């Protein structure tokens, strides 16, 4: 029984989103690849390089025109005619647009594809631009975070495959299932926040008791993600649980909302 | 076409030009071009980084305490190593000393990264260069079991297991949906494993894909999450509480038990799966001990890493030795100083950057990151590179040199430095490994050698994880819980002007961050990263970097199928987002 | 001394008395006494439950909605099954119909428990009666590998693995601290496995000890925790949200994915580790297919379980069949009605309880739990028992009967009922299993058969887990998310007076809870639990229960070493806290 | 090097505490038994029965007198001269007293050994009595919960072995590390509690969004345990996360504090 074709492309990136994906605990990334999808193109993992990789890209988008999911990791830079990100000697944006035209839907992985992330932070030397500002005629599911939670990535894939539909989304295109509520709306340190029980300097007595990280700059109160509920790395931890405030890493422009340690 | 001599090589751009763009099974974006002569031997090699983001620019005007978070996103593969370098650099500038447990935990973070990164590289990135996945469909499962059992005590070796793996692969490919195996190099004559070794390798590919997820649970405990854990200037934020009220809110005995469980499993996987597989690749591909030497018999560089005495970055403290060898003189390992302006310099005469004088190299404290996309005549257009012009600017990667010498960095480099400094564990490991392969020492200075050294490093790091964990537990038993120094957290306590260097050995080699602070903000932040060294373009003297050199003189069986190029490039574990930042 | 005839046995208490107190590797507290003749054959068997707590008394006057939580603590081994029977009973009393998803989830909770419980019983409770652990030290690791590979596709079969396991055991015993192995029956002539099969079994003991912890993750997802997950009258409290805001606060796609992963792993472990080990024990111990028959060729009982049609407890709905066989007439599977006062009755003439007339049985709606510790004319005294007097009261366990007949319950009983009702899957499974052993169908009616059927049932339940999961996902795809009915949650909505029966098949057999509600409070709450049936003392007719019958006529090699008594008792998987409650 | 002797006895019980222990994820119970302790007596797991088990009990408490940890699961009944729980034809309490006399320290596993648990709920037919009301001359570490969290149990053992000392306790003898704070002091639903966002009937819209369970009877506000932080079954869940209020199961008398569904 045929698996749904997925084309996974990479713009300006650090590869944290592919790395997060392979961390998936349930389903294992192994089983996603072998049983749930047909991961037909993916620079980081695929055997073919160069002309062999170009042949795969061209064949898949042609053969499965209108029928593949396009996963995008990273983003296109508009600076230097797009040649801050070069693929087969040409601007990355050309491949983005070619792949987008044939896709049934697009997943914008991470803060990079969703919003811009670190390369888009002031002064944005490359004019890094999120996917939805370039591709304007396709369904785009934003799955933000730097990177998103591994089991959130795999859960979204499983939903799309199993239910044969896109996740319902908020007004910004984020799946309601995992981005409907704030970190601070499900944080296990809220008792401390409500009591005015705060860490005031690192490794103080408050810190050693798991007090709230608000005064240490936690951006949980303005950040939508699943970290405080689903947690990270098979439920082992999340930023706040290990003693650092939320950076705000799932939110548009988080790098430029001031010091991580200020209000 | 032209020809010139450099570093013992004849750089000749006559003959057929081959382009490999994109290079896959790397991190990020790379292009490679070669020229081959009438004997299909490479006489010219061109390394090109095909991405840039500009973290050095973005970091200007940030708070130094925030810097680690930004630069961590230089790379999601070597995740955490830039955060470590950053906190080291800021602490070095301000004059901050962290508590012992912070240093130990930072060492745990780095060893965990080494283990994870090296494992994924072996299987998911380099592996398909050596393992013919489709040829596994021809294997006898019983002969596969027999092979595995001859090489390892690893439990998962049953004939039924290998039959089930083979059947899974058979069902996967049967519909034509080959996914990551589509249009591969399968059947290429340089694939030398027998079918049973291919099935064993493939099975382990899948096992490693599963198991790698567990290793990073250590980063989740101390660092909140992986990829991209959290850190602080002054130590780590993962406050410890073993025996007091509220230990549920901190790193407690249960959290430490989790870490211990991961360490043991990580060592067992590396020692009984990866190590034997690396030796087997060696046994079946011995000719690759003589291919891709490049600079590894000439110039190698390590800064050193894993300071065991907290806040002491000296030779007596670093568990992973630093040093430089030049001109093939391994009898004189030279000391490296990252403040010395005559040592590390970067050139941009062959890169897409502006300097006031592109004929001189700039030490990172004098560094400039002024992007200038200027490819000149590339037989197409500015937006259509058909052939890079290696006589002018051809890369987003700067060209680092050490005392003007082009250097190789990474696991092989480090092994050679430690070996020739007389590190006992390294000498014994290397000697035994090359003995087992029936190869001379010189066989390590090769594409095969890079792979062997990387595996052996994964084993070293898994050992060090336990050592560091035990060190942590010793402190906790003695009631020493501190994880942060905050005496100089507040900007009002900092020097008005200061600068610092943070350095370490990332999975791919020598890493440095150079930071200048003024008036509470980052004035300058310059990174030179391992793949910057290895993937370097040329300099004003025409000297070639590690990748170009290692590709030189290489035979290709089938020019249109660049398996030999991939093998050598992948052996260095290229991280292009790192290289360019 | 006396002698009388019952159920084909000659009950003779002349001759040597043997006492086993405490019985170990069971749940809770049991004493067993036998008499043996000159030929070392058991001529009398006495089953004594040596604990009581009084949940039926404690439940009086409580809110029916709370009852599940109290009665769950009848047992931590069969954890959950009493909660399920409780919510069934209260729903039956009040007239509550739960939504389909709640029923499916309850079926998942019960199947999960079957898998977990059966697995732990096989290895940790019964296993050391069949596997000589110290004899594993003598095995050849390579011959152990060859044996395992001849029986199973399970991956973990390398010689090096068996060597490592063997060395772990060697180290364990080297200091003379044998722990749970100290003063065992090792070397007894009834240990028949070869050394290699002992090492295989011991490796699997350790693998099962590890793996069992994973299975109950399904309980944690739907029920919060294991042991002792949470439930509600009206359905389950684990509200579902797949595609709406706040799914992070509910059973969502990620939580369901976790469940799927555990199901697959559970099936794989059971099918490739426990099943082949059960068959192997069969192959090496075929004489035990003719030992411990007891009541299993005369009277067996199942209520049935796993209603597939929500709120329908009839024959067309229950996936695990109900029915009773008496007089060895397996051609006449009789329907069971738990409201009929002439069917299930409990006697206490030989138990530590008061009835108005102890020569008659009471249906649980007329049940009485009035504890009376009266051991009468024991050898010794009431606080220092050397020998129970089985002619009077000798147990905290009541004596259930079905239409006056003494019945065996549990996996063998169910297997027989399903087989003789013509359940296609059970017929195929049993026939294939007995064919593989070259034994007649009658060979399941035995101590060995109880073990074989238990392993079969774990495989059956693992399959049903996937079936139930798929049914749940089908509903969610159709937008059917409901998990609770609350229209009769409030006490004011209940009948002023009502009664109900909640029944299922626990791991050990037929379970029923009989509840009467009056004026919003529990008026009566009587439990009859599977080990109450099997471990039953005698009734006014002198009829013996399943344990006493199965122990009759048993040969002992060494009277002082109760290995044969333990083998037969452990085959029934005694749960003594369940039996007494 | 020898491993620390542990004698694990069982009174009136459901065996939930043994079951919890074997769930341990880190260290695995396997490794606890093989490498960390010498589990020298334990009815549920030991090979020996009857007179062979009695010989083990006698030999261990004699040879290691003063040097073993006694773990107690369940509790003694004082009714019917103790014969509500019979071992070797005598009251259980005699074995408890004999075991206690030789112990260096005693762990009261679970609410049974700590407080009484379900058999001690009204009207306590057997006069089931917690260990510290019978043994008054030995250190007793109470580890309550029905049962306690698996990885709490194993962490306490690893603490005692690794650090060669008892955990520090509160005034009730509970380890501060895991029982110093309330469920409600670290509950991820506190945001909802603080906002007055409550489930009011099962499977209502509030329930489907993970609102606070206070109005459904949650006893987290008065219950000391690690469930909302450490969580259960290798971090998979806890009562409240799966939609049921805390019963209060770690607290003395929790069965008789009123309906689980009432305030
Ligand atoms: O039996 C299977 O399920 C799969 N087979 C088929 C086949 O062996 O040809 C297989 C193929 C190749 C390698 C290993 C294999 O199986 C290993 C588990 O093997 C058995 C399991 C149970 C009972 C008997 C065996 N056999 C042992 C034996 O194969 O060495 C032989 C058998 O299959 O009859
Ligand atoms: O080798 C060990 O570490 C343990 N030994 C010791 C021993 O062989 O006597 C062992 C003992 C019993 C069963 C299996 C065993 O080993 C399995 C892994 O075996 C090897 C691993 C690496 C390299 C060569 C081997 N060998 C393969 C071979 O045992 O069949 C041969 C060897 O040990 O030299
Ligand atoms: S730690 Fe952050 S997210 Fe949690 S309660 Fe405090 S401010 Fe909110
Ligand atoms: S669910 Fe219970 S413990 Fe959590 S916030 Fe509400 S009342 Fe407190
Ligand atoms: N390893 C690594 Fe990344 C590169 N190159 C860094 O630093
Ligand atoms: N299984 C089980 Fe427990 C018993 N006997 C119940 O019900
Ligand atoms: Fe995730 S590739 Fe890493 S930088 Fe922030 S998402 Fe991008
Ligand atoms: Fe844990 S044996 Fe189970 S009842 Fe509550 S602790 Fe007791
Ligand atoms: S920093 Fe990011 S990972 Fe989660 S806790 Fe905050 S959204
Ligand atoms: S019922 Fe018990 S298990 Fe924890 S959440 Fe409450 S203390
Ligand atoms: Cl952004
Ligand atoms: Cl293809
Ligand atoms: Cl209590
Ligand atoms: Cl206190
Ligand atoms: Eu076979
Ligand atoms: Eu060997
Ligand atoms: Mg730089
Ligand atoms: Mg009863
Ligand atoms: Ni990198
Ligand atoms: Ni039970």
């Amino acid at each position: 029984k045929p698996r749904i074709p997925v084309v996974w492309i990479h713009g300006l990136e650090c590869t944290c989103c592919t790395e997060s994906f392979i961390r998936s605990a349930h389903p294992l990334a192994k089983d996603v690849i072998l049983s749930l999808i047909s991961l037909d193109y993916d620079d980081t993992l695929m055997a073919a390089a160069g002309t062999q990789a170009e042949e795969v890209f061209e064949d898949i988008i042609t053969q499965y025109n209108g029928k593949y999911i396009l996963a995008v990791e990273g983003n296109p830079p508009l600076g230097e005619q797009g040649m801050f990100c070069i693929s087969s000697g040409r601007p990355f944006i050309e491949k983005l647009k070619r792949a987008a035209a044939g896709a049934s839907a697009i997943i914008a992985w991470g803060t990079c594809a969703s919003w811009g992330c670190v390369q888009a932070a002031r002064p944005n030397p490359t004019q890094a631009t999120p996917i939805d500002k370039v591709i304007t005629d396709k369904p785009i599911i934003k799955v933000p975070g730097c990177p998103p939670i591994p089991d959130v990535m795999s859960a979204i894939i499983t939903y799309m495959v199993t239910f044969d539909r896109l996740p319902d989304v908020d007004r910004m295109g984020r799946p309601l299932m995992f981005y409907g509520q704030r970190i601070h709306d499900k944080c296990y340190r809220r008792a401390h926040f409500d009591a005015g029980e705060f860490v005031q300097s690192w490794d103080d007595d408050a810190a050693r008791k798991g007090y709230c990280l608000y005064k240490m700059g936690c951006k949980g109160p303005t950040t939508y993600n699943a970290c405080s509920s689903t947690r990270w790395n098979d439920g082992v931890s999340f930023p706040i649980q290990s003693g650092h405030g939320c950076l705000g890493c799932a939110e548009n422009g988080f790098w430029d909302r001031g010091s991580f340690y200020s209000r | 076409s032209t020809q010139y001599e450099t570093q013992g090589y004849t750089i000749n751009n006559a003959g057929r030009r081959l382009v490999v763009d994109p290079i896959t099974r790397i991190e990020g974006h790379m292009r490679c071009e070669v020229n081959i002569n009438d004997q299909n031997v490479i006489t010219n090699a061109v390394s090109c980084g095909t991405m840039f983001r500009g973290l050095e620019i973005i970091l200007q005007g940030r708070d130094p305490r925030d810097a680690w978070a930004f630069v961590e996103r230089i790379c999601g593969v070597c995740t955490g190593v830039h955060a470590l370098a950053s906190v080291y650099a800021i602490e070095d500038a301000i004059g901050i000393k962290v508590p012992d447990n912070a240093n130990i935990i930072r060492n745990i973070m780095l060893a965990t990264l080494w283990c994870h990164d090296h494992l994924v590289h072996f299987y998911q990135l380099a592996g398909m260069d050596w393992i013919d996945v489709l040829d596994a469909l021809k294997a006898d499962p019983r002969k596969t079991s027999e092979l595995a059992q001859s090489l390892s005590s690893w439990p998962k070796s049953s004939p039924g297991y290998f039959f089930d793996v083979q059947n899974r692969l058979k069902k996967f490919v049967e519909g034509g949906q080959l996914g990551i195996f589509r249009n591969g190099y399968w059947g290429h004559p340089q694939y030398k494993l027998p079918p049973e070794a291919n099935l064993m390798g493939f099975a382990h590919y899948l096992e490693a894909l599963d198991f790698q997820r567990e290793i990073v649970k250590i980063h989740a405990v101390f660092g909140g999450k992986n990829p991209h854990p959290n850190w602080i200037v002054g130590g780590m934020p993962c406050a410890i509480n073993i025996d007091e009220s509220g230990a549920v809110g901190a790193v407690n005995m249960e959290r430490l038990n989790l870490v211990q469980s991961i360490i043991t499993r990580t060592a067992d996987f590396i020692n009984n799966v990866m190590i034997p597989d690396a030796l087997a690749i060696g046994q079946f591909n011995k000719p690759w001990s003589e291919i891709g030497t490049g600079l590894s018999d000439k110039c190698v560089l390590s800064y050193g890493a894993f300071p065991d005495i907290a806040n002491d970055f000296g030779e007596k403290s670093l568990l992973m030795p630093g040093g430089a060898v030049i001109n093939g003189d391994f009898n004189n390992v030279l000391p490296v100083d990252l403040v010395d302006p005559q040592q590390v310099q970067e050139f941009v005469d062959h890169a897409w950057y502006r300097y006031p004088n592109d004929q001189v190299g700039r030490h990172p404290f004098d560094g400039i990151t002024d992007p200038w996309y200027n490819p000149g005549d590339v037989k197409g257009s500015d937006t259509n590179i058909q052939q890079l012009n290696e006589q002018e600017r051809y890369s987003w990667i700067k060209a680092p040199r050490w005392r003007g010498n082009a250097m190789e960095v990474g696991p092989l480099a480090r092994t050679l430095i430690a070996y020739h400094k007389g590190d006992a564990a390294t000498v014994e490991s290397v000697d035994r490994m090359m003995s087992a392969l029936n190869l001379p020492l010189s066989g390590i200075q090769s594409t095969l050698g890079r792979i062997l050294c990387r595996a052996h490093e994964a084993q070293w790091a898994a050992g060090k994880l336990q050592y560091f964990f035990d060190k942590l537990m010793t402190n906790l038993k003695n009631g020493n819980l501190a994880t942060a120094s905050t005496e100089k957290w507040e900007p009002a306590t900092w020097p008005t002007e200061c600068r610092g260097v943070g350095f370490t050995e990332a999975p791919r080699g020598a890493l440095g961050h150079w930071a200048a602070i003024r008036d509470g903000k980052i004035d300058l932040y310059q990174c030179v990263v391992p793949t910057t060294w290895n993937a370097s373009p040329r300099d004003p003297k025409g000297q070639i970097g590690a990748y170009e050199a290692a590709l030189m003189n290489t035979k290709m069986a089938i020019p249109e199928q660049p398996l030999e190029i991939l093998r050598t490039l992948h052996s260095f574990d290229p991280c292009l987002a790192c290289s360019t930042h």
